[PDB]
C-alpha cells in the first residue's frame, strides 16, 4: 500500500497475509470464515510452498495473536490465465480452522444484487495490505488500509495498456500517489456499509504502482458470489 | 418500499419483494424481529471490526 496508513488496532481483521518458504508474505488474502481464505489466482504461481498468516499487524515485530495456517486444498478458478489476467481468483481452505479473535475475523460475502446497486455504488472502498510502500520500495511490516474511489469503467479501460474484463473494475486515482501494490496482491477490498465491511475486490493488478494515470485494478467479487460459495461447499 | 430509499431501512441486505421491502442479513446475523435489524449471532461476526 503507496500512501494510506496503517490499520489501527482491530481495524482490518479479515487481512490474511501469505507467507512463502522463507517466511516472507508476498500476497495478501481475505478471511471469509474459520476455513476459508479468498486470495488472487495469479497469487499461487509465485511461490508453490506457501502457508497462511493471520491477525498480523507487524510482520517485523511479533505479538499476541499471530497464528499460521497451512493450505489444505487450493481451489484456484478454472479460467484464469496469465495471458489475460481474467478469472483471478481462488479459494483456500486451511487444515486447520481459524480461532476468532482480536484482529481476526472474517469479512462478510454481500448478496449479489444489492452488492451491484449498494456497495459498488458508494463514493470508496478499502483496500489492506503488507505490500510494497512505493513501486520500488521495500515491503511493510506493518499492515496498511487506504481508501480508494471506486473508479468508472470506461475510464478505466481508457487509462489502460491491458484488456480490462467484466470480472474486473478499477479503483484508485489519476495523479494522486496512493495505491496497492506487489505484495498486496490476494487481499482485501471491502466497502463499508452502516458499520459493517463486505468484500467487494481482490487486489489483482496494476502497472506499477500508483502511477499518474493508471488506476488500481481489482478482480470484481459480485461476478464470483455464486463460485465462491460453491468453493467453501 | 424502495431499497433506493435509505436502504429500505434495512441493516444489510434488501429486496423490492411484491411492492414491499424485504430485508436480509449476511450469515453469522440474524434478522431482528422488526425485520430491519441485523442481529450478531457470535462474538465475531463478519464484516465487524474488533473493537471492543
Ligand atoms: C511494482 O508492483 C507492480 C508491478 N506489477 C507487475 C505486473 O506484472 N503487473 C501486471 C499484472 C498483470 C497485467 N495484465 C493485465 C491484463 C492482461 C495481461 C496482463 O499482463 C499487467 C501488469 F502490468 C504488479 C505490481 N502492482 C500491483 O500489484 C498493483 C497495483 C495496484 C493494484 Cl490494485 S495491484
Ligand atoms: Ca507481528
Ligand atoms: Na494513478
Amino acid at each position: 500500500i503507496v500512501g494510506g496508513q496503517e490499520c489501527k488496532d482491530g481495524e482490518c481483521p479479515w487481512q490474511a497475509l501469505l507467507i512463502n518458504e522463507e517466511n516472507e508474505g508476498f500476497c495478501g488474502g481475505t478471511i471469509l470464515s474459520e476455513f476459508y481464505i479468498l486470495t488472487a489466482a495469479h497469487c499461487l504461481y509465485q511461490a508453490k510452498r506457501f502457508k497462511v498468516r493471520v491477525g498480523d499487524r507487524n510482520t517485523e515485530q511479533e505479538e499476541g495473536g499471530e497464528a499460521v495456517h497451512e493450505v489444505e486444498v487450493v481451489i484456484k478458478h478454472n479460467r484464469f490465465t496469465k495471458e489475460t489476467y481474467d478469472f483471478d481468483i481462488a479459494v483456500l481452505r486451511l487444515k486447520t480452522p481459524i480461532t476468532f479473535r482480536m484482529n481476526v475475523a472474517p469479512a462478510c460475502l454481500p448478496e449479489r444484487d444489492w452488492a451491484e446497486s449498494t456497495l459498488m455504488t458508494q463514493k470508496t472502498g478499502i483496500v489492506s495490505g503488507f505490500g510494497r510502500t512505493h513501486e520500488k520500495g521495500e515491503q511493510s511490516t506493518r499492515l496498511k488500509m487506504l481508501e480508494v474511489p471506486y473508479v468508472d469503467r470506461n475510464s478505466c479501460k481508457l487509462s489502460s495498456s491491458f484488456i480490462i474484463t467484466q470480472n474486473m473494475f478499477c479503483a484508485g486515482y489519476d495523479t494522486k500517489q496512493e495505491d496497492a501494490c506487489q505484495g498486496d496482491s490476494g487481499g482485501p477490498h471491502v466497502t463499508r456499509f452502516k458499520d459493517t465491511y463486505f468484500v467487494t475486490g481482490i487486489v489483482s493488478w496494476g502497472e506499477g504502482c500508483a502511477r499518474k494515470g493508471k488506476y488500481g485494478i481489482y478482480t470484481k467479487v459480485t461476478a464470483f458470489l455464486k463460485w465462491i460459495d460453491r468453493s467453501m461447499k | 418500499k424502495l431499497c433506493s430509499l435509505d436502504n429500505g431501512d434495512c441493516d444489510q441486505f434488501c429486496h423490492e419483494e411484491q411492492n414491499s421491502v424485504v430485508c436480509s442479513c449476511a450469515r453469522g446475523y440474524t434478522l431482528a424481529d422488526n425485520g430491519k435489524a441485523c442481529i450478531p449471532t457470535g462474538p465475531y461476526p463478519c464484516g465487524k471490526q474488533t473493537l471492543e
